[PDB]
């Protein structure tokens, strides 16, 4: 904007309340823009500095300002996690559910970064808890568990489904995410919800060596021999990472020693093909049963 | 190159599994490797932007193995944070589908330029390198430090060095002994996790008579 | 309230998220009182508990509920400092003004406590920065520094009065709070308002032994010879505590040695009352002048 | 009492002042001295409370000294508020304004329980007690050690003993020396201000034969 407005750019950013003062009193507009179409207030939200927030606030910035990326004040103060500049902002208008260019809502970037005040002082102004971008894939993802709670209690959906046909259930059980299964589970989270691949979420489990995951998901019903688009069965993909303790709970739960996959190979072979001595002893046991 | 070094130390950690990795913070390549049967595809999603894809490059290696990698852009290579990524045959079965961090993946290169000091006192040897060369974060960088001694005495001190030291003093050490020292490098925790370098190139002193 | 009503009272003291849960699906009474007449959105902004003030403020809980002390959850939250549940309870609207039996505003608890995001919060949402037991008094006393300047920012009377004749400037000089006094100074507070017992700033600060202060406020032109009700000047007073110093830069700005309090005595005198050399030596010399 | 030591010590600090203290953090005094002219009015506020006044009792002491002394009650003790205190003369003049804080005026008894005993080895010495009776935050209460020698040897080390800690560990001590053991008591910072405490009952020990 005015020479004045860019040497605000200037300070806002640094943090300088003084001289945010000092140039606002020399009439700058509180509305310039820099190369980005980022505003002071887009600045001052990003440093976290409330009372250079208090400033441009009281003197008319605008509270939804986008810069060139779609990004509002508030989706950076709910990125940094500034609770206090996110409040002022949503005391102010702030929209709860503006999306940037990539589709984002600040609950998406306060999810993702695992913010849980914001989370709780955006979903008290009514942001959508199964907006696009979904919350409840990142937070699952990221291991957030407490914002996993405050996800579910507020309405989000269990069972939404990414591009992939990736529930979070999926998300909780491939990253060893024990607490957030189980709480996923008693929500009413698709144990044996299938994505593209035909992988349910005992099969992720089985695969990345996750017992007590394993266990969880077949006390609440997964499929112990369901099978995805190779033919496999959570045991063939146990035995081909080597994992002895997940074959024998596989086992106990009434796992297909002989099931075959697409290449027509067995548990067995697959023991044999990778010389594993330990699967090899038990799983000829239970082949001869 | 020194990647192939790196990438025979894991393989030996997880085959058929597969393997990420990262040499300064600044990339990230993952591989996998596989028997008799890019006729595989690469995708990765960052953290709030879409599903992207990586160009996977075939090579053969060992008995029979072909090895796959991806190299993924230093745009997409910002860290502390969730990275997904799916490995999916061309049939679209899948392959490997994983979760990770780039900054719990570091793998760093040996640390160099070794000098080893007597004590005033016999018995106490002081020891200084330098941290992996052009990599940031020397501060999070931790070192373990071995002492050898020849004629089967083997690895007798397996040291530990504080983050960000480059300095280790060695002492309860026998007099009129030719000892031999390496040390390797690792991130530490909880910021950033990974595996031991290999391992320095060593230097021998020979402690004073006692 | 009912049974489950007091067992509700017992967990939100506790903190217990879950077993908040459990009794209000229940069919807890969400405004059951105790003893206090306390609810348990009292107590819940006591502890500060987000997930418990979000379950009561989402099932009707009375935002202004008075304890029997005239105390509000807004005053509880303000006063242990729990930004959030501030925020939560003033977008659900919280009476910024209200006032407990001592004549308190949550603005009122939030400055004597030293909570600035709260006090900023509260601001924003027009509390009124001039009422009853003034804010502006204890955050003088108390020596929140960056608190007095957000209280003048947003236009707090600088020279407003307690029931003694008090200014804000009397208590920051008193209390040794040098930039306090900076700040109060420049925004235009009286260097040379009396209390109801006459005396100035300068009095307190050459009393207390307040060095640099007594300089301050003597190059904003306080009166150097102002006398209180016993017709002591700043010198008398500096004397009776010998304090050196000050004597010396008393004189530097004109200080009247031989000023006769309503005794009779000069500050010569007390020296000698009191057998103090050093300033016997020096008031000697400027006497004879 | 026991009052009457901590008054005088006060005195010797700050004549024609007024001094506030609190022994046990349960209550608070405030006293000041004065020569030939209760005639005076004692009133207080504290933290977001009307103005209220207290009893002003008058003793005589010294050198023709009148003593006014206020003891404020267990109700208004509570502590890290700014309390705001007038001496005003029957007259309407002022006499004195101050703020303190209740915590930054703690004078505690002194330290009990002296049990000094020698270490395995020549020079050191373990020294024990107990914090002041009847107490609370013992947790904050730091100590410090004399130790004199006689035959006008003096005090020869002063010790601070860190927070909480009623256990000392003197060395770097003369074999064959009959020293003797003091210790005082204060409150750590920054929570709480004040004096240290009058000095302990002493207990002498014998150094061994070095």
């Amino acid at each position: 904007g005015s020479d004045l407005g860019k040497k605000l750019l200037e300070a806002a950013r640094a943090g300088q309340k003084d001289e945010v003062k000092i140039l606002m009193e020399n009439g700058a507009d509180v509305n310039a823009v820099d190369a980005a179409g980022g505003t002071p207030l887009h600045e001052a939200a990003r440093a976290g500095h409330a009372k250079i927030v208090l400033l441009l606030l009281e003197q008319g910035a605008d509270v939804n300002a986008v810069d060139a990326a779609g990004g509002t004040p508030l989706h950076e103060a709910a990125r940094a996690g500034h609770a206090v500049i996110v409040a002022l902002l949503l005391m102010h208008g702030a929209d709860v559910n503006a999306v940037d260019a990539a589709g984002g809502t600040p609950l998406h970037e306060a999810a993702r970064a695992g913010h849980e005040e914001i989370v709780i002082l955006l979903l008290a102004m009514g942001a959508d808890v199964n907006a696009v971008g979904t919350p409840l894939h990142k937070a699952a993802r990221a291991g957030h568990l407490e914002i996993v709670k405050v996800l579910l209690d507020h309405g989000a959906d269990v069972n939404a489904t990414d591009i992939w046909d990736a529930t979070p259930l999926h998300l909780a059980a491939l990253i060893g995410h024990l607490e957030i299964v189980e709480v996923l589970l008693k929500n009413g989270a698709d144990v044996n919800a299938s994505d593209i691949t035909g992988t349910t979420p005992l099969h992720l489990a089985a695969t990345m060596g996750h017992l007590e995951i394993v266990e969880v998901l077949l006390k609440y019903g997964a499929d112990v021999n369901a099978y995805d688009l190779n033919g496999a069965t959570p045991l063939h993909l146990a035995a081909r990472m080597g994992h002895v303790e997940i074959v024998e709970v596989l086992l106990k739960y009434g796992a297909d020693v002989n099931a075959q996959d697409k290449f027509g190979k067995t548990a067995f072979d697959i023991s044999i093909d990778n010389g594993n001595e330990d699967l090899a002893e038990i799983l000829q046991a239970a082949a001869l049963e | 190159p020194k990647f192939e070094s790196k990438a025979a130390l894991l393989a030996a950690r997880g085959p058929e599994e597969l393997l990420c990795f990262t040499e300064r913070l600044e990339d990230l390549v993952c591989f996998w490797e596989e028997a008799a049967s890019g006729q595989y595809s690469f995708s990765y999603q960052l953290e709030d932007e879409p599903w992207k894809l990586c160009r996977l490059h075939q090579a053969p290696t060992a008995r029979g193995a072909v090895r796959f990698w991806c190299s993924l852009p230093t745009a997409d290579t910002s860290s502390f944070v969730p990275l997904e990524l799916r490995v999916t045959a061309a049939s679209g079965a899948p392959r490997y589908h994983r979760v990770i961090h780039i900054n719990e993946v570091v793998l760093l290169d040996a640390p160099v330029g070794l000098v080893a000091r007597l004590a005033d006192e016999s018995g106490h040897v002081v020891l200084r390198w330098l941290p992996p060369p052009e990599t940031p974060m020397t501060s999070h960088i931790r070192y373990e430090v071995d002492v050898s001694a020849g004629q089967g005495a083997g690895s007798v001190q397996r040291v530990e060095i504080l983050e960000g030291r480059t300095e280790c003093v060695l002492s309860n050490l026998r007099g009129r002994t030719r000892y031999t020292f390496a040390v390797r490098a690792r991130m530490a925790e909880p910021s950033f996790g990974g595996f031991w370098s290999a391992w320095s190139e060593p230097v021998s002193l020979l402690t004073p008579s006692d």
